[PDB]
C-alpha cells in the first residue's frame, strides 16, 4: 500500500478533495491541524480535471490542505501532490 | 396567556389592513401614469422599425 | 501485454488482431499504419507504454513520410470518438509530429486548417483551447508565407460559419507567428476594395487576434488602430459595425490604461454617437461603452456629453441587442471616475429611474441580471439612499416576476453600500415592502429570503425598535405549517437570530421557545435541520433559565434527534449539544451527558467533515462540565469495546479530553493503564497516546520528561506491534515540540528509536522512517548525522541499504543545514578531499 | 535530472560522495552571506573574484580524475 503521486512542476492551480477525503492532507493523510494549502502541476487541472479530488480523484468538495506534520517537515514543498500511481494513472477505472 | 395572544392577533390584522392600503395606493399610481407616459409610449418599435 | 482492445478503435486494430504484415508484403513505409496501432497503444495501454510511442515516434517522423503520417493522424482525430483525454493525447502527437517534421507541414497545411478550425469553434473551452493549440503548432511549424498563402485563398467560403472560421485560424495564426509578422500582409490584403467580405474578413480577423491575445495588445495597440481606422467612416455599414466591434475588443483587451492609441479614432468614437443610425449607433455606443472607462479624466465628460445625446434618449431599447449594450454603456460609465455623483444624480438618474427603473422587465432574465447588475454598481456612486428611498415600490408590487428582481437588487445595494444611508422614511418603507414581500411570497422566491437577513443585519441597534413587526412576520410565517414556508421562515430566524432575540428584552423568548419546540417531529429532513439552527441560535441569544423550552426537558427531546442519520440534521444536532452546555452547562444528569458522548464518539470519524469537526467541538465542552476523571474511565472502559473498526476514534476523543483539559488530567489516569500486563492493552495506550501527542500542540513541552520512561519501555524488545507506535508517538510528539527547550528527553527516546532501525518487516520500517524523518526535521543534523555517519560505507550490503536511505532521507531536509555538521575528511595522496576553504582565522 | 541529485546509495564511492560534498557545499558559499563576506576577508579578494574562483572550482573539485 504505497501511493505514487505526480511530484512535477507545482503550477498556481490550487488543490482540492472529495466530501469523504476532504480533511486528510494529500501526503500526511491525516485529520489534524490542516496548516497549508497544497497544489497541482498544469497536468491535474486540464479539461476533464478541473476540480477533481487529490485522493478520492473523483468531486472536489473543498481545498486540498496538508497537515502540520507535513508542512513543517517541508513535505509540501515537493512536486506535484497529486496521488498518482501505475494504478491510480491516467487511463484507470 | 389569554389577552397576549389577543393583542398579537390584533396587532397582525393591523398590519395587514396596512400592507391592503399599499397596495390600493400603488395601483392607483399604476391608474395615473397609465394615463401619459413614459419615455415616447411604446418605445420598443420605434428604435427597432425593420433592421 | 497490453489490455484489451474495443470495437471503437478498429479503423487500425488489425495489427495485433489480424495478419497486417507491413515488413513481408506490403507499400513502402506500410509500418508507419501499424504506428497508427501504436498510437492506440498510446490511448488503450500502460502510461509508460504509452509514453514510449510518442517518445519513439518524436525520432522517427522524419523518416516515415509527410504525406500518409498526416493522412493517418488527421483522421484519427477528427472522428468524433476523439474523448478529452484522447483530444489532448492527439493534440500532443501532432504536435511532437510538427516539431519533427517542419518544413513537411507545409503541404499538410491544407488539412489541418480544415480539422483544427471547426475544433477551435466548439462549445467546450478545452475544444478551442486545443484547437488554439493545434493551430499556432501548425503555424509555427512552417512559415507565415505558408499560413499567409494557405488563409488568404480561404476568404471565398460565403458562409458566414466558414468566413469567421477563416479569419479565428487567421487570427490564431498571427498570435503565435508574430503579430507584425503577419500584420502588413493583412493590411495590404485587406485594404483594397474588392467586396464587403474581404472588408469584413479584416475586422474579424482584427477582433479573434485581439481576443485570443488578451493583454499582449499593448505594443501592436496603435499598429492595429492604423489599420483599424479606415472602417470607422466606411461606407458600407456593415464594414462599419465590423469596424467599431475591432475598436471595442481592442480596447477590453488593451484596458484599462493605454487611450494613446485610442485617440486616433477617439474624435470619431465620441462624434458618430448621434450620427449612425440602428447598427451603427449600436456599434458607437459599444464602442463608447468600452472606450470611457479606459479614457482620462478630463475628455471622458466631454466624450459622456457627446454620448448621451444618443444614449440616454434611445434608453428605451426596441430590442435586446441595444438595451444590453446601453447597460453596458451605462455600467462602464458610472464606474469611470471621470463622470462625478452629481452629474449621475442630475442627468442620469431621473433617466435610469423612468426608462429603466421600472416593473417592465419582470420576465426578461438577462435584462433582469443586466439592470440589477447596473443598479448594483451604480448605487455605491449616486448614495444608497437615493435608492433605497426609491425601490421601496418594486418589492411590495403584487407582480413577484419584478418583486424578485427589485428584492435582488435592494439586497445587493444594502450589501455593497451598507447601512448607513438610511432614512427614518425609507427605512420604514424597506420594512413595510420587505414585510409585504416575504408576506406574499406566492412562489419559491429565494432572493427575500437573502434579503431578510441583510435587512436584519443593517437594521443593527434600530432592529430593537422595529421588534414587532418582524416577531409577527416570524410568527404568521412559522405558525403557516408549510413546508417550504416552515424552511423558508426558520432559515430566515436564524440569519436574524442574533439581531433580534440580543436586543436585551426578555419578552419575546418565551413565545419563541414555545414555538421552536413544538415541531420537533417534523419528518422532512431539511425542515428539522432549520427548526434545529434556530433553536441552536436562540440558544445562542437566550440562558438558563432564560430560554422558553426547559434545559432538562430539551435535552432528553434533543437526544433521540442526535441519533438520526441525517447529515444536516445531525449536523445541527452536534452544534445544539454543545452550545447546550456552552453558558450554563450543567443543566443535565451526568448518566444523560455519558451516554450522549458515548453516542456521539461513533460520530467522530464519519464521511461529512462539517459532522467531525462539530463532534470535536461539542465533545470538549461536554467533557469540560461532566469531569475529567469520568470521562477518562469512559473511554478507557471503551477501549476494549468497539473492536477495530471504530476503534480508533475513541482514542481521538481521549485526546479530546487532552484538548479539553489539562494535561495531568489524562496522562496520570492513562499511565495506570499501561501496568497492566495485556498485549492489546499497552498497544491500545500507545496507540492513544500517538494520537495525543499528535493532537496536544504545543503542550508536550510543559510535560515531556514523565512521558519519557512509559514511551521508552514501550520501545523496547517486547513486539513487532509495540514497536510502530512508540515511534509514531516519538515522531508526533518531536513535531510539537519543535524548538521548544526539550531536546533532552527527544535524545533519551532517540537512543532508543535508533536500534529498531534493524527491521525487515515492511510495514514497520514506515513506522521508523517516519520517526527518523521527523528527528531529522526537529533535532538538526547536526546529531542525527552524528549517529547516522559511522555506518555509511560499512562493509554489510544489508547495513548500508538503511543507513543510506536515512542519510538521503536527512539530506532533502535541511540540504545546506548539515554542510556546516560533517567531519574532516583528511586528504588523501590521489586527490584533495580535506575541505581546507573553511578553515581560515579571520 | 532531480530525482535524487545530491547524495549517492549503498555502494557510493568516497571520492563520489567527496565530490558531491563539495558542490553541495560551494553552492552554500556563493549564496549564503557570512560565509562569502568571511571568505572575502581572509583571501582578501572581492566578491565577484571569490564567487567566480569557486565557480570555476565547481567543475570537477576534490581532486578529480577526469
Ligand atoms: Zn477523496
Ligand atoms: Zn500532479
Amino acid at each position: 500500500p504505497d501511493l505514487i503521486f505526480c511530484r512535477k512542476q507545482a503550477g498556481v492551480a490550487i488543490g482540492r478533495l472529495c466530501e469523504k477525503c476532504d480533511g486528510k492532507c494529500v501526503i500526511c493523510d491525516s485529520y489534524v491541524r490542516p496548516c497549508t494549502l497544497v497544489r497541482i502541476c498544469d497536468e491535474c487541472n486540464y479539461g476533464s480535471y478541473q476540480g477533481r479530488c487529490v485522493i478520492c480523484g473523483g468531486p472536489g468538495v473543498s481545498d486540498a490542505y496538508y497537515c502540520k506534520e507535513c508542512t513543517i517537515q517541508e513535505k509540501d514543498r515537493d512536486g506535484c501532490p497529486k496521488i498518482v500511481n501505475l494504478g491510480s494513472s491516467k487511463t484507470d477505472l | 396567556k389569554d389577552a397576549g395572544n389577543f393583542d398579537q392577533n390584533k396587532l397582525e390584522e393591523e398590519m395587514r389592513k396596512r400592507k391592503e392600503r399599499v397596495e390600493k395606493w400603488r395601483e392607483e399610481q399604476r391608474k395615473k401614469a397609465m394615463e401619459n407616459i413614459g419615455e415616447l409610449k411604446k418605445e420598443i418599435e420605434e428604435m427597432k422599425q425593420g433592421k | 501485454n497490453l489490455p484489451f482492445l474495443k470495437p471503437d478503435d478498429i479503423q487500425y486494430f488489425d495489427k495485433l488482431l489480424v495478419d497486417v504484415d507491413e515488413s513481408t508484403l506490403s507499400p513502402e513505409e506500410q509500418k508507419e499504419r501499424k504506428i497508427m496501432k501504436l498510437l492506440l497503444k498510446i490511448k488503450n495501454g500502460t502510461p509508460p507504454m504509452r509514453k514510449a510511442a510518442l517518445r519513439q515516434i518524436t525520432d522517427k517522423a522524419r523518416e516515415f513520410g509527410a504525406g500518409p503520417l498526416f493522412n493517418q493522424i488527421l483522421p484519427l482525430l477528427m472522428s468524433p470518438t476523439l474523448e478529452d483525454q484522447e483530444r489532448h493525447l492527439l493534440v500532443k502527437v501532432i504536435d511532437r509530429i510538427l516539431y519533427k517534421l517542419d518544413d513537411l507541414v507545409r503541404p499538410y497545411v491544407h488539412k489541418i486548417l480544415v480539422v483544427i478550425e471547426p475544433l477551435l469553434i466548439d462549445e467546450d473551452y478545452y475544444a478551442r483551447v486545443e484547437g488554439r493549440e493545434i493551430i499556432s503548432n501548425l503555424a509555427k511549424a512552417a512559415g507565415l508565407a505558408t499560413m499567409i498563402s494557405t488563409m488568404r485563398p480561404d476568404i471565398d467560403n460565403m458562409d458566414e460559419y466558414v468566413r469567421n472560421t477563416t479569419a479565428r485560424a487567421f487570427a490564431v495564426v498571427a498570435s503565435a507567428l508574430g503579430i507584425p509578422s503577419l500584420l502588413p500582409f493583412l493590411k495590404a490584403v485587406c485594404k483594397s476594395k474588392k467586396s464587403w467580405q474581404a472588408r469584413h474578413t479584416g475586422i474579424k480577423i482584427v477582433q479573434q487576434i485581439a481576443i485570443l491575445m488578451g493583454c499582449a495588445i499593448l505594443p501592436h495597440l496603435r499598429s492595429l488602430v492604423e489599420i483599424i481606422e479606415h472602417g470607422l467612416v466606411d461606407e458600407q455599414q456593415k464594414v462599419r459595425t465590423i469596424s467599431a466591434l475591432a475598436i471595442a475588443a481592442l480596447a477590453e483587451a488593451a484596458t484599462p490604461y493605454g487611450i494613446e492609441s485610442f485617440d486616433s479614432v477617439l474624435k470619431p468614437l465620441w462624434k458618430g454617437i448621434r450620427q449612425h443610425r440602428g447598427k451603427g449607433l449600436a456599434a458607437f455606443l459599444k464602442a463608447i461603452g468600452y472606450l470611457i472607462p479606459l479614457m482620462d479624466a478630463e475628455y471622458a465628460n466631454y466624450y459622456t456629453r457627446e454620448v448621451m445625446l444618443i444614449l440616454i434618449r434611445e434608453f428605451q431599447s426596441p430590442d435586446e441587442e441595444m438595451k444590453k449594450i446601453v447597460l453596458k454603456v451605462v455600467k462602464q460609465c458610472c464606474g469611470t471616475d471621470g463622470v462625478e455623483a452629481n452629474y449621475i444624480k442630475t442627468e442620469i438618474l431621473p433617466p435610469f429611474f423612468k426608462h429603466f427603473w421600472q416593473h417592465r422587465m419582470a420576465l426578461d432574465r438577462r435584462n433582469y441580471r443586466q439592470l440589477v447588475d447596473t443598479t448594483v454598481e451604480l448605487a455605491n456612486k449616486v448614495g444608497a439612499a437615493e435608492i433605497i428611498s426609491r425601490i421601496v415600490d418594486d418589492l411590495k408590487d403584487e407582480a413577484e416576476q419584478y418583486r424578485k428582481m427589485v428584492m435582488e437588487t435592494i439586497e445587493k445595494i444594502m450589501g455593497n453600500l451598507g447601512a448607513a444611508d438610511i432614512d427614518h422614511k425609507l427605512e420604514e418603507q424597506l420594512i413595510d415592502g420587505i414585510l409585504y414581500a416575504f408576506q406574499e411570497q406566492t412562489t419559491e422566491d429565494s432572493v427575500m429570503l437573502n434579503g431578510f437577513g441583510t435587512v436584519v443585519n443593517a437594521l443593527g441597534k434600530r432592529v430593537k425598535p422595529y421588534l414587532p413587526q418582524i416577531c409577527g412576520t416570524v410568527l404568521w410565517r412559522l405558525n403557516n405549517k408549510s413546508a417550504k414556508v416552515r424552511q423558508q421562515a426558520a432559515d430566515l430566524i436564524s440569519r436574524t437570530a442574533v439581531v433580534m432575540k440580543t436586543c436585551q428584552e426578555e419578552k419575546l423568548m418565551g413565545h419563541l421557545g414555545v414555538v421552536l419546540y413544538e415541531y420537533l417531529g417534523e419528518e422532512y429532513p431539511e425542515v428539522l435541520g432549520s427548526i434545529l439552527g434556530a433553536l441552536k441560535a436562540i440558544v445562542n441569544v437566550i440562558g438558563m433559565h432564560k430560554m422558553t423550552p426547559p434545559i432538562k426537558d430539551l435535552l432528553p427531546r434533543l437526544t433521540p434527534i442526535l441519533k438520526n442519520r441525517h447529515e444536516k440534521v445531525q449536523e445541527n444536532c452536534i452544534d445544539l449539544v454543545g452550545r447546550i452546555a456552552d453558558r450554563g452547562a450543567e443543566y443535565v444528569s451526568a448518566r444523560e451527558w455519558m451516554r450522549i458522548c458515548f453516542e456521539l464518539l461513533e460520530l467522530l470519524k464519519a464521511h461529512k467533515k462539517a459532522i467531525r469537526r462539530a463532534t470535536v467541538n461539542t465533545f470538549g465542552y461536554i467533557a469540560k462540565a461532566i469531569g475529567p476523571h469520568d470521562v477518562l474511565a469512559t473511554l478507557l472502559n471503551n477501549l476494549k469495546v468497539q473492536e477495530r473498526q471504530n476503534r480508533v476514534c475513541t482514542t481521538v476523543a481521549i485526546a479530546i479530553v487532552a484538548e479539553t483539559c489539562s494535561p495531568f488530567t489524562v496522562l496520570p489516569a492513562l499511565m495506570n493503564e499501561y501496568r497492566v500486563p495485556e498485549l492489546n492493552v499497552q498497544n491500545g495506550v500507545l496507540k492513544s497516546l500517538s494520537f495525543l501527542f499528535e493532537y496536544i500542540g504545543e503542550m508536550g513541552k510543559d510535560y515531556i520528561y514523565a512521558v519519557t520512561p512509559l514511551l521508552e519501555d514501550a520501545l523496547m524488545d517486547r513486539d513487532l506491534v509495540h514497536r510502530q507506535t512508540a515511534s509514531a508517538v516519538v515522531q508526533h510528539m518531536s513535531l510539537g515540540v519543535y524548538g521548544f527547550g526539550c531536546e533532552d528527553s527527544l535524545n533519551h527516546l532517540l537512543n532508543y528509536v535508533w536500534p529498531n532501525v534493524f527491521e525487515t518487516s515492511p510495514h514497520v520500517i514506515q513506522a521508523v522512517m517516519g520517526a527518523l524523518e521527523g528527528l531529522r526535521v526537529a533535532i538538526g543534523p547536526c546529531r542525527m548525522l552524528q549517529y547516522c555517519l559511522q555506518g555509511l560505507f560499512h562493509p554489510a550490503r544489508k547495513v548500508r541499504d538503511v543507513y543510506w536511505k536515512i542519510y538521503n532521507s536527512i539530506y532533502i531536509g535541511s540540504q545546506d543545514a548539515l554542510i556546516a555538521h560533517y567531519p574532516r575528511i583528511y586528504n588523501d595522496d590521489k586527490n584533495t578531499y580535506i575541505r581546507y576553504e573553511l578553515d581560515y582565522i579571520l | 535530472q532531480s530525482k535524487y541529485i545530491g547524495t549517492g546509495h549503498a555502494d557510493t564511492t568516497k571520492w563520489e560522495w567527496l565530490v558531491n560534498q563539495h558542490r553541495d557545499s560551494y553552492c552554500s558559499y556563493m549564496g549564503h552571506f557570512d560565509l562569502l563576506n568571511y571568505f572575502a576577508i581572509a583571501e582578501n579578494e572581492s566578491k565577484a573574484r571569490v564567487r567566480f574562483n569557486l565557480m570555476e572550482k565547481m567543475l570537477q573539485p576534490c581532486g578529480p580524475p577526469a
